[PDB]
């Protein structure tokens, strides 16, 4: 009747690591078919009820939420995997598992799992190494300008898509709008929108913030355009004549206070477009939509009024045009207010559009799309996306290696080749590393559709022969050469999915009994 | 969080499943394709029956679970503003194009080698249709085929009876407020209202815009030609608010005082229209027995209860502005009409306020009449489908027979041009012409004709007999070749019927794994 547990969860010894293995698995499962840019993607519904379409590994892991103990650990190495190079999190997820699916059959044996920490601590440390002899610079290699070779690479992340046809104008925008940077790049500043309508030789470039312009009030026939240099101001103030949240209601059983009270209720609108007035912001946007009242007031006194604007386009404008944004109308002045040297209403697409150009601080830009569907124009952001990631990778790192999995084959066949000349243990466990790391190459056959033997079978034979930047191609069913077809990734994220992977599969193995206190 | 009470469905077994979850909303409209379309029966929440067939009202009420199912519903937010005539025929594309792909999952071929195959032989059916597609207006503008096109989509339910006088209206109300050569037809500026009572024949083409409110006072002229409307929220008289006035007396000293100060508002207010210039007064609230005494001395008619949004749509067609008092009234905000007249029905008493122009304007409405208020909203929709076909007309003149004869010659071109496909693909092609013979399949077993028949004779007459496409006979008419018969669809709404086909099962196909989360 005296229990030592009494509710206590614990093991330990062998299974408690083979439960621990197989667990790490369906966390593979869930990212295993999303790899490649021709991947699968997964349908993930909230509490609420609304449905979310994504392939990204970073947006599966974060919606999964799976209470293993286990599985919580590939979850800070995706959130770390943010932090230290910005993306990669469904190629450390993957690989991290593979580690200990080939060692899962040597822990079964007898074998100590200390010993295979000693095997992936020292394979890791070789795999560091090897990537930066083979990582050449290519900087000015052949006399070629760098503007015609970021057009190059963005061409075949491009291809077989729906733009594959006009893919000569779509490589020629992302590069520019990189190169309208600072040297800082950041993939959140160049936004994307969509304009529904026209043919795909529309799609325009915009050197500055591009909103939506849901506002379909009226407002017509005055405000002009054109202004050299208008004061931008960012509210989220309600305009409205009858507004949900600016009114007023006084019970007085006079005739006179009855003219007062619809004039104190009309002066709440007044006033707070007298205060803009004052401050001299020559563009209105607000969050919150405006009235036709508060229309006819900035047409007679020379401005421009556009509200029903989201607040992150509100965000990218404070961030280009350097001000401020401010919530009431007070507090405007010219501290807020920011500027600009082209700010015009345009008739792309049939819908009016508001954008500024010629900010100080223009670091930002939008990218308009045209087509005949939302959904066409949807899985053209997320292409134009990949192909900024890309050019800007291209761009801070000079030293590169293949992508395409030319860099896994070359990495399992020296590996397989250190282990023929160490005795011990560590021939069978690093032998074990260099066949765990073909899986990038073997899952992109996978998602892809083709034969995964017929290709990973010739891919082989090809760096068998002297081939080490030969990988898989997504357009044709063969293996070339992705040096010169321009498949590149920069050495310093596939040495850190390396040392992200190999410290994933470290935690599992070194883990051997759980500790649970009950609460 | 919430790990547990989690369904799941990865594997093989979740591409079928997905596919089930298809299968079920294509196989349920298959029966209501086409002008020979079975009815649906609808069951609302809270008991109130409305039967229908059209396309759009199937969607928009089926309360579905399955994700799959859901993405179902949103196509048809986008495809009731481009094609507006096939809402039962993509639904049916997109479930027998995954019919065979279910037949080519059982191979092993992955989804992605089946949704680049279908966008593959989209291309080569889109293609085919610009060769075979003729046009009606190239280098004129007309109006007397519009027409008659016009009856055919408008006569394919119950309102068959009356589809002449009410092509006529569609056709002069785009063209009003929206030229051909600019090709820019907008929706919003044609609106459709109705009231029971009468026939179809009295459907009437208002120039302008209508509102259901009456005059001020019986006595009020119905005849305004001057194009002068005032347009208020505060009517023309001492100053209430906007719920409740509740004026306190409390002997006859301030009761004789309150009358002479009520006087004066009653004496300038109303004299303060005639200094602006403006005859008709549109104010939000109504009229007292004083005010409407003085209105009929002075010749100025007020409309009383005018609603929140029926001023709104009254200044945008007359291009006036909403006034919030006698104090900021100037000449440039007032309204322009032709005549405002009042209309009455018989022996009801709605009494509409009919304000036109009576010139070419840019904002048209369509007072429908019926014998039943399900068949107005009936013949409101039926005249939405026709606004749709008019538009597609515009855009481009080119048009493709339907009813059979586009699939057919669609389903021969992807066929012979799959041959030429030497790899995983081929079979994707295939694929594709299958699933486009089973619309005009289905089209004959709503007809209740044997469907494989009458396929299988017009596969002959396409190929061995001539050239041009031959139609389904549908309305079991004297024979085929339903050119003859003045049954012929957009090229538009053809082209967009294949791409958004093709679009949903892409996405469906490409979706290998659900994860619904539970109640704890
Ligand atoms: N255009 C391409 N052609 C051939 N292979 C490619 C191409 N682009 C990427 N790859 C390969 O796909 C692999 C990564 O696939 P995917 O893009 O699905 O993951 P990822 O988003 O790069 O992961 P992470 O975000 O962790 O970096 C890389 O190993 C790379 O070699
Ligand atoms: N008189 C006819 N003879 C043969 N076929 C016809 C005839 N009229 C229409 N069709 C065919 O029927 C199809 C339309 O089918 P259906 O009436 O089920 O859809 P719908 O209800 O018009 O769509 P929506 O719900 O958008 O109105 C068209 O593609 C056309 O080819």
């Amino acid at each position: 009747v005296i229990l030592l547990k009494e509710g206590t969860d614990s093991s330990q010894g062998i299974p408690q690591l083979v439960s621990n293995i197989s667990a790490c698995q369906v966390i593979a499962e869930a990212v295993r078919t999303t790899l490649g840019p021709r991947g699968m993607d997964k349908l993930i519904v909230d509490g609420r009820g609304k449905a979310t379409i994504s392939n990204d590994g970073a947006t599966i892991l974060k919606l999964l939420d799976v209470v293993h103990p286990a599985a919580k650990t590939l979850v800070d190495i995706a959130k770390s995997q943010d932090a230290e190079v910005g993306d990669g999190t469904t190629s450390v997820t993957l690989l991290a598992a593979e580690f200990l699916k080939q060692v899962k059959p040597y822990v079964e044996e007898g074998l100590h799992p200390q010993i295979i920490i000693r095997a992936f601590r020292t394979a890791t440390q070789l795999a560091v190494n090897k990537i930066k002899e083979i990582a050449v610079t290519v900087k000015k290699a052949d006399k070629v300008e760098q503007r015609k070779l970021l057009e190059k690479c963005a061409m075949t992340a491009l291809s077989s898509k729906l733009i594959s046809q006009q893919k000569a104008f779509f490589a020629k925008m992302v590069v520019d709008a990189v190169m309208m940077l600072d040297d800082l790049l950041q993939l959140k500043m160049i936004g994307i929108k969509k304009v529904q309508g026209g043919a795909l030789e529309d799609s325009q470039l915009v050197a500055g913030v591009a909103f939506k312009k849901t506002f379909s009030y009226a407002g017509f026939e005055m405000q002009p355009k054109k202004y050299h240099n208008p004061k931008i101001a960012l509210l989220n103030v309600e305009l409205e004549l009858k507004a949900e949240k600016d009114n007023a209601e006084i019970r007085v059983h006079t005739v006179e206070d009855y003219q007062a009270i619809v004039d104190a209720e009309w002066n709440i609108l007044y006033d707070k477009l007298e205060k803009i007035h004052h401050s001299g912001a020559k563009v209105v946007s607000s969050k919150l939509p405006i009235g036709d009242v508060a229309t006819q007031y900035f047409a007679d006194r020379d401005m421009f009024c556009a509200g029903r604007v989201p607040e992150e386009d509100l965000k990218r404008t404070m961030m280009a045009c350097g001000g401020s944004i401010q919530t009431s109308v007070n507090a405007l002045s010219a501290d807020v207010l920011g500027r600009c040297q082209v700010f015009e209403e345009t008739q792309i697409g049939g819908e009016r559009y508001n954008f500024f150009t010629g900010c100080p601080k223009a670091k930002t830009c939008t990218f308009i799309l045209r087509g005949g569907a939302e959904q066409f124009m949807e899985e053209t952001e997320r292409s134009l996306h990949d192909a900024i990631m890309i050019v800007r990778r291209a761009i801070k790192n000079d030293s590169v290696v293949a992508g395409g999995g030319a860099i896994e084959m070359e990495l399992s066949k020296y590996l397989r080749d250190y282990s023929r000349t160490i005795p011990g243990k560590q021939q069978l466990l690093i032998g074990a590393y260099a066949k765990a790391l073909e899986i990038i190459p073997r899952q992109l056959c996978d998602n892809a559709g083709f034969d995964a033997t017929n290709i990973l079978n010739k891919l082989r034979a090809r760096h068998a022969q002297g081939g080490t930047w030969y990988g898989v191609d997504i357009n044709n069913e063969d293996i070339a050469d992705n040096f010169e077809a321009f498949v590149w990734e920069p050495a310093m994220v596939r040495i850190n999915a390396l040392t992200a992977a190999s410290e994933a599969a470290c935690l599992i193995v070194s883990v051997d009994e759980t500790i649970k206190n009950p609460r | 969080k919430d790990q547990d009470r989690k369904s799941r469905l990865m594997g093989l077994e979740a591409l079928k499943s997905h596919i089930m979850a298809a299968k079920a909303v294509a196989n349920t409209m298959r029966t209501s394709l086409g002008p020979n379309g079975l009815d649906k029966m609808m069951v609302d929440k809270d008991g109130d029956v409305t039967v229908t067939n059209d396309g759009a009202t199937i969607l928009s009420m089926m309360d579905v679970d399955h994700q799959i199912a859901k993405l179902m519903v949103e196509l048809s937010k986008s495809q009731d503003d481009e094609i507006g005539d096939g809402t039962t025929g993509v639904v049916v594309l997109a479930g027998a194009l995954l019919e065979e792909a279910e037949q080519l999952l059982d191979r092993g071929i992955h989804p992605i080698r089946i949704a680049d195959g279908y966008e593959q032989a989209a291309r080569v059916a889109i293609e085919h249709l610009d060769k075979i597609s003729d046009s009606v207006l190239v280098d004129i503008k007309d109006t007397e085929p519009l027409i008659q096109t016009a009856k055919t989509t408008l006569g394919s339910k119950v309102v068959n009876s009356c589809h002449r006088q009410m092509a006529e209206i569609a056709v002069n109300a785009v063209l009003t407020v929206a030229d051909m050569e600019r090709r820019d037809v907008d929706f919003e500026l044609i609106k459709v209202e109705g009231k029971v009572g009468g026939r179809l024949e009295d459907t009437k083409l208002i120039k302008g815009v209508i509102v259901d409110k009456d005059f001020s006072h019986p006595q009020m002229p119905k005849k305004v030609e001057d194009a002068k409307i005032a347009i208020l929220t505060c009517p023309f008289e001492p100053p209430k608010p906007k719920t409740k006035h509740k004026l306190d007396v409390t002997s006859v000293e301030d009761y004789k005082a309150l009358q002479k100060y009520e006087k004066e508002k009653f004496e300038e207010m109303i004299q303060q229209i005639k200094e602006t210039g403006a005859n008709l007064a549109i104010c939000q609230w109504g009229f007292d027995d004083e005010a409407n005494h003085l209105l009929l001395q002075n010749n100025l008619p007020a409309v009383r209860w005018v609603g929140g949004p029926e001023i709104e749509l009254i200044a945008i067609a007359t291009g006036g502005r909403i006034v919030p008092r006698f104090s900021e009234l100037t000449a440039e905000k007032l309204g322009f009409a032709g005549l405002v007249q009042e209309i009455s029905f018989g022996t009801t008493k709605d009494k509409m306020l009919v304000i036109e122009q009576c010139k070419n304007s840019r904002a048209v409405t369509i007072f429908i009449r019926g014998g039943n208020k399900m068949i107005i909203e009936e013949a409101k929709r039926s005249l939405h489908d026709a606004l749709c076909v008019i538009r597609n007309l515009i855009r481009d003149n080119r048009v493709v027979y339907g009813g059979g004869a586009a699939e057919i010659s669609c389903a021969l071109a992807v066929s012979q041009e799959a041959d030429k496909c030497p790899t995983l693909e081929q079979y994707a092609m295939r694929a594709f012409a299958d699933a486009l013979e089973v619309i005009p399949m289905a089209l004959s077993e709503n007809s209740g004709m044997n469907p494989i028949q009458t396929m299988t004779e017009v596969r002959a007459r396409q190929v061995k007999e001539m050239n041009p496409a031959l139609g389904i006979d549908c309305l079991h008419k004297g024979t085929n070749d339903m050119k003859q018969q003045h049954v012929i669809e957009t090229l538009i709404g053809k082209k967009q019927q294949i791409s958004l086909a093709t679009q949903m099962v892409r996405m469906i196909l490409k979706i290998d794994d659900i994860r619904k989360p539970g109640e704890s």
